[PDB]
RNA sequence: UCUGGUGACUAUAGCAAGGAGGUCACACCUGUUCCCAUGCCGAACACAGAAGUUAAGGUCUUUAGCGACGAUGGUAGCCAACUUACGUUCCGCUAGAGUAGAACGUUGCCAGGC
RNA sequence: GACUGGGGCGGUCGCCUCCUAAAAGGUAACGGAGGCGCUCAAAGGUUCCCUCAGAAUGGUUGGAAAUCAUUCAUAGAGUGU
RNA sequence: UUAUUGGAGGUAGAGCACUGUUUGGACGAGGGGCCCCUCGGGUACCGAAUUCAGACAAACUCCGAAUGCCAAUUAAUU
């Protein structure tokens, strides 16, 4: 459930591609919360968040003011390197 | 299972096959007829003005029919004419819904062309 | 005839709990066919025999698929007939037609919605015309119709103006 | 030499395809499996040979899949020729695996049986490898 | 070797130059054409006339305009020049 | 009803039942069972043998013919012999 | 904006299912003497009627099961440029499809009844 | 007689449609698939009317092949070639 | 030449909704013998029936980019 957040701005131009090589992994929130968020996160943090919970457990997602619950939706894995890229998350209703 | 659907439908098919020939309406106005069982409507309309220049109903008006008859549709056929004197516009093509021009809707405009109103 | 009708007209609404005699069946189409694998001349005697029975000429269609296995492609085929309103109404009373070995009254059901017909054959006699002038005998398929969506209250409806079941 | 994998053809004679580069096709069927990685193509005859290793191998039965199919053909033609005229008969039949393919799975068995039947393919086919469990798509909607 | 022995199928050389031949925006006189095409690849709609291969022209000056009609199927519709 | 197409039909006496009209319809003499039917659109007077009452089927099962008396005699005919 | 006729709009309209109503709309509907008409048939078309009815057609309500719409994000690809001969890589424009989210049980014009 | 992956033998030599053809057109090869060297006095024109293949089931001609019979059937049929 | 708006087509790519190919399941619509019965049981292979999932294509496309191409009583430079 817990999660160290950057804030993404949206306009990341492809050699975003360092973030995907520092370790860091983009993703985006939405749902019944709000409209629409990119951030960033941590890979490793997430394997182990995994485990954590489970697949769609609930996670609260690191903003700096409030965490949002999610019960994570899709991801975008990429073999031949693999690792995760583009989360997808989902605020829930209650 | 069976059911004798609504003649409307095939109407409507029959009424915008006859338009996919032409329509008129940016010529001159285009006269339609619709067919109750008990009675007969009748309207006037030219586009792309959307406006309906004439009607002429025999039941919404003048109520109590009674019996469908060629005669009374006759009636309307000229109404619509003098309620065209006021335009005065002009020799209208007539649509043919999707109907037959055997009579009694041959009547209504065979009595249409009576008053003034040609073709 | 209409007499009956007028019976089960009854009987059905005591039977089943509709709300409306509009919801009840109603008197539709008879058709009637013939065929051949082939024919050549006797067109001329199946239109004299339908025609006969029945009170005005039936129609030679063609077979349209391609065949060219069972013998050529278009030879004609067939005299179905429409018999409606009350040609039709007399027709069902003209059912007379036990030939000699007419035991097996055909319970089984005719389409499985709501058409139970009573198919059947020979041209002897169909219980009436006896005529006994033939070059062959010749089955004389049928349908028949009620609009409804079941064959239960049509095997009732034909029971009702006494159908042999089984 | 050999080709039994084969189909309707619809036409016989096809210009080629050429490898670029893909990702993707996880597994879904087996537990173990496969993955191509590198830098070929492929005929049947190959793919046959490497099936009656990954047969004999593992007694105990246990299961195999191919998910591919060559539905291409790969046409050569006469010995000693000069140049020109009309493309050749038939000699062959393709399957082109990009980077990402999953050409052969499993189940049924452990961990090392696996391993080792899928060394012994991989010996016997051009493309390099990778032996991959499934844990794990890309997408499970 | 050379010769031996085949098709030659290739009947190469077969052109007719179809197409479109105006644009949107663009003034255009009458009689004149504004798009080829085979069947109704494209629908006449006012101030148009088709012929005996499904060509199109203006029967009428004015100024270009093809539009949409059905999801599928487009047409086009000379309107008054100014 | 196309005129040139169709046919038509004559023959014979009416009915004592009803009134005596006939209404283009027909007149049925049967044995068994004796309706003088006026229902029939095509000839009378037709010398048929059943009314739908005759045998044990258009109306229902009936007593109508034995179909009976075989059985049972073989039966007790043969019983009879070893007894 | 209650009904109906006729127009426009990318099926967001639809399709499947169920609930309700009719003598003022419309329809089923009675019948075939005339108009006329069915390749057999008044079933259809058509003409004359209005005996019965809301069952069906058709109208209204509700449903997101089917189908159509559908972003945002990130991916493949590619225009320009640098390296490189690498089934290329890095950088700058652009920006899919598939998919999730969500949207959706139509919207407006003119006449005539009301 | 020309082409001609030397020339020769073989094959072709005109026209229609596609693909290769690089989201306009055009765009070659002894590259890949098919045809044409006509037919119609109605299969043309025009006014009206109608909508099919397939599938299910019962039934003489029973590859459920022949016509029937409704229902489902968004074009899967047919379109002189 | 560039910017801005509009616009025709259907490549790359992606995809299975037609065309055709394909794997493993589900399978039931039902069969073939060897055999029991003797009216049926039919006990490996199967067509199509209907479907779950995963794939393939110059001459398949429910879709569809970048570039380029066509014009603008439009604007800057030349
Ligand atoms: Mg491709």
């Amino acid at each position: 459930s817990l999660k160290s957040i950057i804030r993404q701005g949206k306009q990341t131009r492809s050699d975003l591609k360092q973030l995907r090589k520092s370790g860091k992994v983009p993703a985006v929130v939405y749902g019944y919360g709000t409209k629409n968020v990119s951030v960033k996160v941590d890979e490793v943090e997430f394997i182990k968040v995994i485990r954590e919970v489970g697949r769609n457990g609930v996670i609260e997602l690191g903003v700096g003011s409030k965490t949002i619950k999610v019960m994570v939706a899709d991801y975008q894995f990429d073999p031949l390197k693999n690792q995760i890229t583009h989360i997808d998350f989902l605020a829930i209703n209650m | 299972m069976i059911s004798k659907i609504d003649k409307n439908k095939v109407r409507l098919k029959r009424h915008a096959r006859v338009r996919t020939n032409l329509s008129g309406t940016a010529e001159k106005p285009r006269l339609n007829v619709y067919r109750s069982n008990k009675h007969i409507y009748a309207q006037i309309i030219d586009d792309n003005k959307g406006v309906t220049l004439a009607q002429a109903s025999s039941k919404d008006s003048d109520i109590a029919t009674t019996a469908t008859k060629v005669e009374l549709a006759t009636k309307v056929g000229e109404a619509i004419a003098k309620k065209a004197a006021d335009k005065g516009i002009k020799e209208i093509v007539f649509d043919r819904g999707g109907y037959l021009y055997h009579g009694r809707v041959k009547a209504l405009a065979e009595a249409a062309r009576e008053s003034g109103l040609e073709f | 005839k209409e007499k009956f009708n007028t019976e089960v007209t009854e009987n059905l609404m005591k039977k089943f709990n509709y709300s409306s005699v509009m919801e009840v069946p109603k008197i539709d189409k008879i058709v009637v066919n013939m065929g051949v694998g082939d024919a050549v001349q006797n067109s001329k005697v199946l239109d004299n025999a339908v025609e006969e029975l029945e009170l005005i000429t039936g129609q030679k269609p063609l077979v349209t698929k391609a065949k060219k296995s069972i013998a050529t492609f278009r030879l004609r085929e067939g005299m179905p007939i429409g018999a409606k309103v009350t040609l039709r109404g007399e027709r069902m009373y003209e059912f007379l037609d036990k030939l000699i070995s007419v035991s097996l009254p055909r319970v089984r059901d005719f389409q499985g919605v709501s058409k139970k017909a009573f198919d059947g054959r020979g041209n002897y006699t169909l219980g009436v015309k006896e005529q006994l002038i033939f070059p062959e005998i010749d089955y004389d398929k049928v349908s028949k119709v009620r609009g409804m969506d079941i064959v239960i209250v049509t095997t009732a409806n034909t029971d009702e103006e006494a159908r042999e079941l089984l | 030499m050999l080709l039994p994998k084969r189909v309707k053809y619809r036409r016989q004679h096809r210009p080629k395809t050429t490898g670029r580069s893909k990702g993707g096709n996880y597994v879904t069927f087996g537990e173990f499996g496969l993955q191509a990685t590198t830098t070929s193509w492929i005929t049947s005859r190959q793919i046959e040979s490497a099936r009656i290793a990954m047969t004999r191998y593992m007694k105990r039965g246990g299961k195999v899949w191919i998910k591919i199919f060559p539905h291409t053909p790969y046409t050569k033609k006469p010995l000693e020729v000069r140049m020109g005229a009309g493309k050749g008969a038939v000699e062959g039949w393709i399957a082109v695996v990009k980077p990402g393919r999953i050409l052969f799975e499993v189940a049924g068995v452990s961990e090392e049986v696996a391993r080792e039947a899928l060394r012994l393919a991989s010996h016997k086919l051009p493309v390099k490898t990778k032996f991959v469990k499934r844990e794990e798509l890309g997408g499970e909607t | 070797k050379k010769g031996v022995s085949s098709t030659k199928n290739g009947r190469d050389s077969e052109s007719k130059r179809l197409g479109a031949k105006r644009a949107d925006g663009q003034f255009v006189t009458g009689g004149s054409i504004l798009y080829r095409q085979r069947g109704t690849k494209i629908y006449p709609g006012e101030n148009v006339g088709r012929g005996g291969d499904d060509t199109l022209f203006a029967k009428i000056d004015g100024v270009v305009k093809f539009e949409r009609k059905g999801r599928d199927k487009k047409q086009v519709s000379v309107y008054a020049v100014a | 009803m196309k005129q040139g197409i169709h046919p038509e039909y004559h023959q014979v006496i009416f009915l004592d039942t009803t009134t005596n009209f006939k209404f283009l319809s027909g007149s049925t003499k049967t044995s068994s069972e004796m309706m003088e039917w006026e229902d029939g659109k095509e000839y009378p007077v037709i010398r048929l043998d059943i009314s739908s009452d005759s045998h044990p089927f258009y109306t229902g099962r009936q007593k109508f013919a034995a179909a009976d008396g075989r059985v049972e005699r073989f039966n007790k005919k043969f019983g009879l012999k070893s007894n």
